[PDB]
């Protein structure tokens, strides 16, 4: 069982910095070729760094002198510095593990960098009331700022029938979501729905109820 | 540096079918090629390196081959776990430049699934906060093309919906669909009739789910 | 008593990068305009020599280094450089004195998949002019190997894909490397002068 | 045996790109660098970058990294420097030289190429007559000329009496002056003597101008 | 990085005798591997591009007589010339090339030390032809004279000239090593007009006392 988990990311003004921490379990950072690629949201896999067993780092022309690969032998773990910061640079940043003729064959879950002047803002929730066989209630999540935004449904306890939607960018700045389920009307009045919605970068966490109206 | 291109930049195929994707390098690199699987939002992974050589783990209906030029990664059986785009990149480059392709989108086809049509007016506390969103819920349906029209008094609405897709679902394949629209709580209280008109390819007929401002 | 450049450059088969061949040029007269006044070769960077002044020169020994690598890593012949090939394969010292002579081998060296290989995996970078023909199973990772290849346990040794509709960039070059060394000693390989 | 040789000269204004150069011809020329040298007017020579053509390595000097890009087209066995944006500053001849190796001296020098950067417009010379002088030792030596005056660009050529006259002439370099323009003069000396019996004519030509004039020196007649 | 100083700037010697030029180095260019000094001599004549003579501190370059030779170590080196020549008569720098960036020496300056020889000194007044143009310009010219050190001063009315003044110098005669001046005091014809002695003044070690040559506005000569 050998996992990366990278971590460092968040919200940064342009020409910031910010630095990325890979920990790995299950091989040796600084005896592997060791990369980071990043995914712009809705773009391709971009490769930016990697670094040699025996010390040699190599960068891809668009963060060279900005970005510096590192290690750490004895924490196990890679380092990405991220210096001159632009919103180009955007993106999900994954750690990975390059055995050059066998691939990218370990990977990361991905840190999120957004490179904004906005600042961070909770979401209000507010709900989607309901109204034979199937009725559908939801919640609203509205206003916040950056991405993401987690949404259970009676913490946990209802999967069945739940679509949360990807956030869409309003023309405010701020991202809107909304998450919806879809029940027996009978159980219309006799279950009570609610929704817990985290927005971890504000810290929020409110849970909603949704009942019916008239 | 060489260029990596893919082709198609999307496809669709029903469940069983044979999906055949392309990888053109702008010059011959032998066998130094790998195809990856990226799920939206997960990490990528490995399915085949040098060209033909199946990753260990990775289902057997996954092949590749070629070299040189042209590479082509062969789905054998298309399952429903298996939409996502697929990657292509050049290995071994000095000095290194580990170039990705474009990458192919594979969605599921499946057959033709009507929409259920929901409204949902705005909630009191939002109106106290001078903002008002109507939402129209489109759940399960199939394909995921579908004309979502917003009538407020019988007039049609235009520039103030956004529209939202969830990802295909890993089971039925199927799509829902959110369209939001906002405008101020004094334009929202201007009118009463509020209506979402739905044409989808599986509805003999537009289906319109409607609701009176305050009933 | 001329000195064997020939059978150096004009060899018929050349070792791969890893196992890279040394030959000790010794007690000769060397004419070295045979090298640089030929038209063959692609690639051909003197460092601290100037190939035109050596013939009435002498050094105490002469170093001839061939090997067969592919076009895109040439560069990394040299002083200074970094890359699979300068790190696991062949050293140059940063006071490197002498030449890198390097030539497109393609109608020689790709057939319809030669076997040249090139170290991969090594966990330090060589020291100039070190020469490891070891294959243990590299350890990438805590569990030892016990000589079995498998996850985080990998043969360390890679075989060029040497194809003859490569791109330039992936196709063979054979290079000679020469080297002068001029110890307090007897010197034996001289210009013809 | 190599030779190097250069682009023509450059009557550039300021603001405009240049891209000059150097080909390189005969034996051995795989195994040479090409460097490039700037030598301003009465200065020394600079040391500005050097180029490997079979891979287009190259290293810049500090003071002028940034400043110009050198390049190379091994097919042609050609190196070139080039300004995006001239100034006045970059008038100044530039040679290309070849060490057949890194850490090597200079082997093989181009001709030079001479660039002229500034706002003048082409212009061709007044010439005036530096009379000699009526009070002048019988018995000895007297001195007349030519003044070869707002001129651009360079270079002019003077002769006396249509070459025939060189003994005694010196023809001294221009001068930049105030109003971007070259002026120069050119001067003999002759025996007294021949002063009233021998006619002395100096012939001026300023090609960039198409320009030539001839002007008689005569005793002014006062 | 490494910087090389010459000394000296200029260098005046007779026929047949030695010159003798120093480099400094700012840091030691010996390789000690293949011990060579990274250290080159180069000649540049006026107009022609520069020429290698010695590489390597000592190395002679192929062609280059025997009188040139090149020695020193570590951070100090000489350029030799031991019967000097008319044909050496030029500009030398030394360079370094033990590692980029390559730097010369800022360059000496090697002449023909001849007997000193005063010069003969002319003044030109502007021509009418000139005049019509609305400019003027006084020439004074030095004729051959040596050393090339010469002080010439400009007085309107007895009033010294300053800023308004261009001058001008031939390079070693190739027969008899002597050198020419021209000094060119340029002003408006209005300022020419209101003027009547224009003098040219003229101060050399060939010369006991400083000789003026004169005119009168007007005034045949
Ligand atoms: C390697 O072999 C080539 C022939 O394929 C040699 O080339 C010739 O060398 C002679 C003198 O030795 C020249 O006169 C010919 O013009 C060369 N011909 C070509 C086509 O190059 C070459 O000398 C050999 N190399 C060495 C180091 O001996």
């Amino acid at each position: 069982e050998v996992q990366l988990v990278e971590s460092g990311g968040g919200l940064i003004q342009p020409g910031g910095s910010l630095r990325l921490s890979c920990a790995a379990s299950g091989l040796t950072v600084s005896s592997n070729y060791m990369s980071w690629v990043r995914q712009a949201p809705g773009k391709g896999l971009e490769w930016v760094s990697v670094i040699y067993s025996g010390g040699s780092t190599f960068y891809a022309d668009s963060v060279k002198g900005r970005f510096t690969i590192s290690r750490d032998n004895s924490k196990n773990t890679l380092y990405l510095q991220m210096n001159s910061l632009r919103a180009e640079d955007t993106a999900v940043y994954y750690c990975a593990r390059d055995l050059d003729v066998y691939g990218l064959d370990v990977w990361g879950q991905g840190t999120t960098v957004t490179v904004s002047s906005a600042s961070t803002k909770g979401p209000s929730v507010f709900p989607l009331a309901p109204s034979g066989g199937t009725a559908a209630l939801g919640c609203l999540v509205k206003d916040y700022f950056p991405e993401p935004v987690t949404v259970s449904w009676n913490s946990g306890a209802l999967t069945s029938g739940v679509h949360t939607f990807p956030a869409v960018l309003q023309s405010s700045g701020l991202y809107s979501l909304s998450s919806v389920v879809t029940v027996p009307s009978s159980s219309l009045g006799t279950q009570t729905y609610i929704c817990n919605v985290n927005h971890k970068p504000s810290n929020t966490k409110v849970d909603k109820k949704v009942e019916p109206k008239s | 540096d060489i260029v990596m291109t893919q082709s198609p930049s999307f496809l669709s195929a029903s469940v069983g079918d044979r999906v055949t994707i392309t990888c053109r390098a702008s010059q011959g690199i032998s066998s130094y090629l790998a195809w990856y699987q990226q799920k939206p939002g997960k990490a990528p992974k490995l399915l085949i390196y040098a060209a033909s050589t199946l990753q260990s783990g990775v289902p057997s209906r996954f092949s590749g081959s070629g070299s040189g030029t042209e590479f082509t990664l062969t789905i054998s059986s298309l399952q429903p776990e298996d939409f996502a785009t697929y990657y292509c990149q050049q290995l071994n480059s000095y000095p290194p430049k580990f170039t990705f392709g474009p990458g192919t989108k594979v969605e599921i086809k499946r057959t033709v699934a009507a929409p259920s049509v929901f409204i949902f007016p705005p909630s009191d506390e939002q109106l106290k906060s001078g903002t008002a969103s109507v939402v129209c819920l489109l759940n399960n349906f199939y394909p995921r093309e579908a004309k979502v029209q917003w009538k407020v008094d019988n007039a049609l609405q235009s520039g103030n919906s956004q529209e939202s897709v969830t990802e295909q679902d890993s089971k039925d394949s199927t799509y829902s669909l959110s369209s939001t629209l906002t405008l101020s709580k004094a334009d929202y209280e201007k009118h009463k009739v509020y209506a979402c008109e739905v044409t989808h390819q599986g509805l003999s007929s537009p289906v319109t789910k409607s609701f009176n401002r305050g009933e | 008593n001329l000195c064997p450049f020939g059978e150096v450059f004009n060899a018929t088969r050349f070792a791969s990068v890893y196992a890279w061949n040394r030959k000790r040029i010794s007690n000769c007269v060397a004419d070295y305009s045979v090298l640089y006044n030929s038209a063959s070769f692609s690639t051909f960077k003197c460092y601290g020599v100037s190939p035109t002044k050596l013939n009435d020169l002498c050094f105490t020994n002469v170093y001839a280094d061939s090997f067969v690598i592919r076009g895109d890593e040439v560069r990394q012949i040299a002083p200074g450089q970094t890359g699979k090939i300068a790190d696991y394969n062949y050293k140059l010292p940063d006071d490197f004195t002498g030449c890198v002579i390097a030539w497109n081998s393609n109608n020689l060296d790709s057939k319809v998949n030669y076997n040249y290989l090139y170290r991969l995996f090594r966990k330090s970078n060589l020291k100039p002019f070190e020469r490891d023909i070891s294959t243990e199973i590299y350890q990438a990772g805590s569990t030892p190997c016990n000589g079995v290849e498998g996850f985080n346990c990998y043969f360390p040794l890679q075989s060029y894909g040497f194809q003859p509709t490569n791109g330039v960039g992936y196709q063979p070059y054979r290079v000679v490397v020469l080297s002068f060394e001029l110890l307090h000693a007897p010197a034996t390989v001289c210009g013809p002068k």
